[PDB]
This record gives C-alpha cells, sequence and structure tokens, in this order.
C-alpha cells in the first residue's frame, strides 16, 4: 500500500502536550497498521531501541480504507527531564512459489523537557538561544571514524568534508571510512539538518 | 520552516519452484513497467536521506517454504546482483527534489541441477528517516 507521512520529522515541545503526525493510504487498496513508539539511544555505539512509557500513541491500531488521512496523536505521559532531549522511533507497521514484503516505515520522534526546544520555532529558537549547549557539539577521532556529541541536541549529518546519519545527544556514534585524509587536518565539517534549514556545523577533533 | 512529507510504498514470484532447474530462478520488485515498486518521495526542495533494511524471512534465512522442504533465495539492490541486501543492514538511499527514487528489489535462486523438490516467505522491509 501507498503512504503519506507528514511530518516525517514530528517533535514535542516542552510546553506541548502532544503532536500529531497524520498517515494518508495514497493507495487503492485498504490498509491494517500498527503503531508503536519504541525509546532511542546510541549507547556502545549501536542503536539501541527499547518499550517506553513517556510517549503513548494513538490508536495503537488503525485499518486505513483507500484515500483516508488518519491523524497519529502522540502524548506526553508526563513532563521530561529539564534541559534534555528525548529520543524515540515511531514505528509504522504495516499488517498484510513466492515471497511477499511486508512494510515497516520508521521515523524519528523527539520530545523536550523545560529549557531546551526543536529550534524550528520561533518560540524554540529564543529558548534554545538562551541555552549554550540547546545544539549538537560535534567531536570526531579515528580508530573508523568517531562521532561523539556533547550536545543536549541530535545531529542529522548527510555528508562530512576535510574543508569548509544520526549522532542522538550525549552519545558517540562510528563510521566506516579518508582516514589519512583525516589525520590532515584538526576540524573537519558536517552538513546538519536538525534545525530549520541544512547549516554546516564545525566538528573538532578529540 | 517547510515540513517535509514523504510518500512511501507501494511480491517476488519465482514461478514453479518444484523438481529441480539448471538455471538461476529470478525475480524482481523494481519498476512500475515490471509490475510495480516501493519508491519514496518527499514534498520538499533539500534531498531527504533514507535507509531500507530487509530481514532474513520467516526463517531468518531467506527460504521458501512448501507448507507441506525450502529454497534459498536471496534479495539484491543491483540486477546484476552485485549489491546484497544483506540480512538487516541499513542500505543507504537519498531522494531527489521533486523525484521518487525506486527502493528495487531483485530476487534470485541459485541453480538446483541435482537434489529435486506452493513455496512462500515474507520479508520485512524496514524503511528508516
Amino acid at each position: 500500500a501507498t503512504f503519506l507521512i507528514w511530518p516525517i520529522y514530528p517533535k514535542i515541545e516542552a510546553n506541548e502536550k502532544a503532536t500529531a503526525v497524520w498517515l494518508q493510504n495514497t493507495g487503492k487498496t485498504d490498509a491494517m497498521v500498527q503503531i508503536r513508539v519504541f525509546k532511542w539511544n546510541q549507547d556502545g555505539l549501536k542503536d539501541n531501541y527499547s518499550e517506553q512509557s513517556e510517549i503513548i500513541p494513538s490508536p495503537p491500531v488503525a485499518k486505513i480504507k483507500a484515500g483516508e488521512k488518519h491523524m497519529l496523536r502522540l502524548t506526553k505521559s508526563v513532563n521530561l527531564p529539564d534541559g534534555k532531549e528525548q529520543s524515540y522511533r515511531l514505528i509504522v507497521d504495516e499488517l498484510p512459489s513466492k515471497v511477499s514484503f511486508q512494510m515497516r516505515y520508521s521515523i524519528p520522534l523527539f520530545a523536550y523537557g523545560k529549557g531546551i526546544g526543536s529550534g524550528l520555532t520561533e518560540e524554540s529558537q529564543k529558548l534554545n538561544a538562551k541555552n549554550a549547549l540547546a545544539k549538537p557539539v560535534l567531536q570526531w577521532s579515528v580508530r573508523e571514524l568517531y562521532l561523539k556529541n556533547n550536545g543536549q541536541k541530535f545531529a542529522r549529518l548527510s555528508a562530512l568534508k576535510t574543508s569548509k546519519g544520526y549522532v542522538l545527544s550525549n552519545s558517540t556514534v562510528k563510521f566506516a571510512i579518508t582516514a589519512h585524509e583525516l589525520a590532515k587536518t584538526s576540524k573537519i565539517y558536517g552538513v546538519d539538518s536538525s534545525g530549520i534549514k541544512q547549516e554546516l556545523i564545525e566538528i573538532t577533533k578529540m | 520552516h517547510h515540513s517535509t512529507g514523504c510518500t512511501v510504498g507501494g511480491t517476488l514470484n519465482f514461478g514453479k519452484t518444484s523438481g529441480t532447474w539448471n538455471n538461476v530462478l529470478t525475480a524482481e520488485v523494481a519498476s512500475a513497467a515490471t509490475g510495480g515498486n516501493i519508491s519514496v518521495t518527499c514534498d520538499g526542495t533539500d534531498p531527504v536521506d533514507f535507509t531500507v533494511a530487509i530481514d532474513g524471512g520467516e526463517r531468518t534465512d531467506r527460504t521458501l517454504k512448501n507448507t507441506a522442504d525450502v529454497v534459498a533465495y536471496n534479495v539484491y539492490r543491483d540486477a546484476a546482483r552485485t549489491n546484497l541486501y544483506v540480512v538487516n543492514q541499513p542500505q543507504q538511499f537519498t531522494t531527489v527534489s521533486g523525484q521518487a527514487t525506486a527502493v528495487p528489489i531483485f530476487g534470485a535462486i541459485a541453480p538446483n541441477t541435482g537434489t529435486p523438490k506452493d513455496y512462500k516467505d515474507t520479508l520485512l522491509v524496514t524503511v528508516n528517516f
């Protein structure tokens, strides 16, 4: 089946009780989906998921007829820890000699505590301007290339340049590699799409 | 601020796989003209990166079961089948502004020739944004 998913980068601000993701069956046949939210971290240089009770999806199961647009509600159970960005994945499982396909769609979901925001709105931009750590702060080293985020916000990098995926907050991520090109400078640069527009951020050597 | 939306979506039939066969069995979900395919289209103006991982099937080894005997198969990103969809491992894609990025899936079964045999399996295709 065919789905339009909007927005693809949902988030819940500190002052917001819930957000909405819209699922529309843009196809000709009916579809049945399961909606789940898992907590997301990058401990041990790997993406880890786990059951969680902070963000509640509604409904957990939905029959989406052809053409029908459904509103998925993502509700915060309680307020989140101050000044911190929580990471989640929203999982949409499409339920059904030949081998057939079962589609699973995964999009990031971020939720904020007091004092930090997404930076996708004026309100949250003025918030993060008062916070020195409300941004990705990436350091790099070579073992493969390691990226350590010391800021309170995630980075989403499309490319790395010697001259001008996800790295969650307070996390270190490993990438396969350019190593001599790495050992030839001190700062590299990454194209980050975590904010309102693509921007180069400075990555300093560890 | 422009919120990106993306359209996603939206069967490898190897034919009869009973008995024996001397050549490679092939099937594909890669083109609208070939029957249809999986694709991703996002409404923004900047490219959107995403990842496709395919599991190992009902038995995690990618084999079709008779429902009464198995037959090993694999799924590739490539018609020449040089680029395997290695089980559960991400495969990198990127969208182009205003255009559909296909997620092509090419299936193959090695020649049997010796040892004669419905056959079904379900693959989980995970698209990660």
